[PDB]
RNA sequence: UGGUGGCGAUAGCGAAGAGGUCACACCCGUUCCCAUACCGAACACGGAAGUUAAGCUCUUCAGCGCCGAUGGUAGUCGGGGGUUUCCCCCUGUGAGAGUAGGACGCCGCCAA
RNA sequence: ACUGGGGCGGUCGCCUCCUAAAAGGUAACGGAGGCGCCCAAAGGUUCCCUCAGAAUGGUUGGAAAUCAUUCGCAGAGUGUAAAGGCACAAGGGAGCUUGACUGCGAGACCUACAAGUCGAGCAGGGACGAAAGUCGGGCUUAGUGAUCCGGUGGUUCCGCAUGGAAGGGCCAUCGCUCAACGGAUAAAAGCUACCCCGGGGAUAACAGGCUUAUCUCCCCCAAGAGUCCACAUCGACGGGGAGGUUUGGCACCUCGAUGUCGGCUCAUCGCAUCCUGGGGCUGUAGUCGGUCCCAAGGGUUGGGCUGUUCGCCCAUUAAAGCGGU
RNA sequence: GAGUCUUGGAGGUAGAGCACUGAUUGGACUAGGGGCCGGUUACCGAAUUCAGUCAAACUCCGAAUGCCAAUGACUUAUCCUUGGGAGUCAGACUGCGAGUGAUAAGAUCCGUAGUCGAAAGGGAAACAGCCCAGACCGCCAGCUAAGGUCCCAAAGUAUACGUUAAGUGGAAAAGGAUGUGGAGUUGCUUAGACAACCGGUCGAGUGACUCUGCGCCGAAAAUGUACCGGGGCUAAACGUAUCACCGAAGCUGCGGACUGUUC
RNA sequence: CUACAAGUAGUCAGAGCCCGUUAACGGGUGAUGGCGUGCCUUUUGUAGAAUGAACCGGCGAGUUACGAUCUCGUGCAAGGU
């Protein structure tokens, strides 16, 4: 069970929160993909940002 | 002209209008209502005009309950001064309707009349009104 | 140009700020002395092993994690247990 | 039964009954210790003629108080929209009131 | 000094509440109040206790004094503002006391610093209590002021060759409405249109901008007035707008200069039309008018007074428009 | 250190409520007072009671969030201390929560997020602060964002079903109206309605009411059309749905430079 | 190259004409098309209808001494000078 995380819409003009969960994905650049283990962590973190990005489940 | 005989505080922040009533969504005393459709402040002013309009419609036949009262101050500075330097002095007295609020009730008169005189009250009000019954 | 003379107010006072309320969470490990609470009054009273001062501040009198809890019907406490040892 | 605890009145109020050999009371005295801003009322010391009337103990009851969901609604974090004193939409969350309901005590330890 | 320009008025430190957006914090010349103490018990401890108010009865005695009963989460009290607390009381009473202690203090809170706050516990010597224990002021949170300088008391400290002393140090404590309360000095008010320099469009006066309370204009409802009759005409109580010519609000351009009222000269634009053209309604017989609609083509006087705009007046005129630039 | 999940907790806002304080409406009810004879009344009335409103400085209640922690887990790379060196102490607008103001201001003052400041690129005609998005260089490559696709002007004169007739779209309110679309309730009607025409004659509907979509009037300002950027548009407008495409200095591709880390 | 054009004067695209170099996917000119409000200072914000400069040239502003302190370097080191 993995989930690929695309960001697909800019940090710029975002909550710094937002912005820090982004980047605590990995995902430092916009169209750029995260894959990481699906679970309640990592569900939540995209639960908060999930107009931010897209999830793709490998 | 409806005032409260005292109060706490003569000088009072304005608030804010959002939702619906609270309460007082039904005509309760009454047969037949005029109902809120839009918030605003409601004057002491409008409200005896708006009395006045249907009491004298219905001759002082029936009986009118007005639902809302006028309790909440409001101030205002003298004309021309700046700003600051203390808040303004009270100038009136202000009830606060929100949509739903039945603001008065009319019984002992037909319905034609009831409707007929609270027509005539409406356009003593700052807001958008509909005739109501009871249930 | 001419300008209305203008009147003043007779308030403009407050006092500083307490910083009162919660200075360590339930769950927290403190050290003997460390301030639980500040408050006026027993918004919130002395549980296990925590004491009253003289102003109302409520302080853990042993080292050991803080519980928060209920006491009786309306009231609160706060009480502070030695460590698993 | 009596003592002594713990538990949010689900323990409480109120109402109607039942009980006393022992135990608990009321009860009967003021010599003594002790006592009353006056009063043996209380506190204290002593007693057992009387009595369950009251306290206490045990039944029954939902009038009051208490506890209390589910659903719905208000509000609202986040994301959008508009006719922007305010309003609407979407994934979450979610009262208060109201109500179904619960409830006239539950759990120790000691002594007899 | 602050200051919705400055002056003038008000304020300046501390405490409590609200604003404050359910941790904490949080501004405004925002909304409300307090403080610059008091108490030798109104402090400590031990023991005992329960308040407001009402009803009913009762000499003087009433609405209300003291007495009695009943009901009575407190509707009282808590030195004092408020908030938070407080009826196993933090409220009330009584006995004995001086912990309203000395040395301190793990550890915390608060915090730019300076300060401010809480503190178990240890030692000394006590108060109350049979004991357990409580006590380093008061239910809590205001009741206060740095340093320098000086005074007073104490002192196993220093003492300019030595002994003293003078004087200093240390500990205790006193002297500030230093209240502009982090206190410039021990010691301090005005005028400048005779003014000057450095700066500012960080900040006022003109004009512009935003706003539109005020202003001008237009509407809605229709109570009344109009013999009758709301709507010819007028339209109260109330309600909704437009305009941006008024007075202002704000302080956004301009203070290394945006000349500032009126008039003169020259206009040009808007139409909410003063006249002339065309109309509807009329409480329009006619002649006159009233009111509303269309219409901006052209037109729209000369004098007296006043710097005047405006206004009043004289005499005319078809008319003597209102506004913008 | 941080994010997220989980768990615990402090706290009284939004909402709500009336248990307290204060305000307040109607009914029942009268103590008492006032007119009127110790006697009576449409005159007011405290308490009590039933029902009903409201509150920044009310609370029997009470969220969402935010905050403080613990616990591992998944993720991320910060964080702390000491020392050297600064600059800053005029902020602006936007959204949301408040105050002040008139619930005015491109106003003012806080709270909170963003952007500008110190940020170029695309869009919003032009336009610090709005929407999209962060420019190390080069390319006559590609995919997208917001916003768009008749012509100016790159891409649909796309598809389907509706709506609008006002150039509404492309500035405005109370209020006024047989505008028009969709729902729904209902009176009456071949025992002949409604209209017309001497209660009777004549042959199918006719009249209310509610809700809602889109329009209409209300709507007058000064150099010149002059809120669609223009042309022009009856869709090239609006609603719903679908798919293509265009579109940035975003992302990718290819080449180059430099910094950092790891090896 | 230029007499139908609306210009922060360039830039990118680009024919035509004229040349021929440090020989380079060259040089001059530029019809026409797209984009594009100087520089500086000061500001919340300046194309600014804020400030400064006519142009060109020259000259024209964190220095040195003595102390302090920190980093780096070197010598020696419980010593150093
Ligand atoms: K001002
Ligand atoms: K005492
Ligand atoms: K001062
Ligand atoms: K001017
Ligand atoms: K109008
Ligand atoms: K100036
Ligand atoms: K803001
Ligand atoms: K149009
Ligand atoms: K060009
Ligand atoms: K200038
Ligand atoms: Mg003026
Ligand atoms: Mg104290
Ligand atoms: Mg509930
Ligand atoms: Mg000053
Ligand atoms: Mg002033
Ligand atoms: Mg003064
Ligand atoms: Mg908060
Ligand atoms: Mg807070
Ligand atoms: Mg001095
Ligand atoms: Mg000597
Ligand atoms: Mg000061
Ligand atoms: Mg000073
Ligand atoms: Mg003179
Ligand atoms: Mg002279
Ligand atoms: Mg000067
Ligand atoms: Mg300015
Ligand atoms: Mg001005
Ligand atoms: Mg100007
Ligand atoms: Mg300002
Ligand atoms: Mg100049
Ligand atoms: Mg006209
Ligand atoms: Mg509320
Ligand atoms: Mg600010
Ligand atoms: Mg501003
Ligand atoms: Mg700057
Ligand atoms: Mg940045
Ligand atoms: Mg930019
Ligand atoms: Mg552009
Ligand atoms: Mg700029
Ligand atoms: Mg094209
Ligand atoms: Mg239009
Ligand atoms: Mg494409
Ligand atoms: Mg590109
Ligand atoms: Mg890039
Ligand atoms: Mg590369
Ligand atoms: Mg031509
Ligand atoms: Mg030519
Ligand atoms: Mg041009
Ligand atoms: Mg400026
Ligand atoms: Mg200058
Ligand atoms: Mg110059």
């Amino acid at each position: 069970a993995k989930l690929e995380i695309t960001l697909k819409r800019s940090v710029i003009g975002r909550p710094e929160d937002q912005r820090v969960t982004v980047r605590t994905l990995g995902l430092k650049k916009t169209n750029q993909t995260v894959v990481h283990e699906d679970n309640a962590a990592i569900r939540g973190m995209i639960n908060k940002v999930s107009h931010l990005v897209s999830v793709k489940e490998q | 002209m409806l005032l409260p005989k005292r109060v706490k505080y003569r000088r009072e922040h304005r608030g804010k209008m959002r939702g619906r009533a609270k309460g007082g969504t039904e005509v309760h005393f009454g047969e037949f209502g005029i109902q809120a459709l839009e918030a605003s402040w409601i004057t002491n002013r409008q409200i005896e005009a708006a009395r006045i309009a249907m009491t004298r419609y219905m001759k002082r036949g029936g009986k009118v309950w007005i639902k809302i009262f006028p309790s909440k101050p409001y101030t205002a500075k003298p004309l021309e001064v700046r700003m600051g330097s203390g808040k303004g002095a009270p100038e009136g007295w202000v009830a606060v309707v929100k949509p739903g609020k039945v603001l008065f009730e009319i019984s002992g008169v037909s319905e034609e009349v009831a409707r007929e005189a609270l027509r005539l009250a409406s356009h003593k009000l700052p807001i958008k009104t509909k005739f109501v019954k009871r249930e | 140009a001419s300008k209305k003379g203008v009147g003043s107010t007779k308030n403009g006072r407050d006092s500083e700020a307490k910083r009162l309320g919660a200075k360590r969470a339930d769950g927290q490990f403190v050290t003997g002395g460390s301030i639980l609470y500040r408050q006026r009054g027993t918004k919130i009273y002395p549980g296990e092993n925590v004491g009253r001062g003289g102003d109302d501040t409520l302080f853990a009198k042993i080292d050991g994690t803080v519980k928060f809890e209920r006491f009786g019907r309306d009231r609160k406490k706060v009480s502070v247990y030695p460590v698993a040892q």
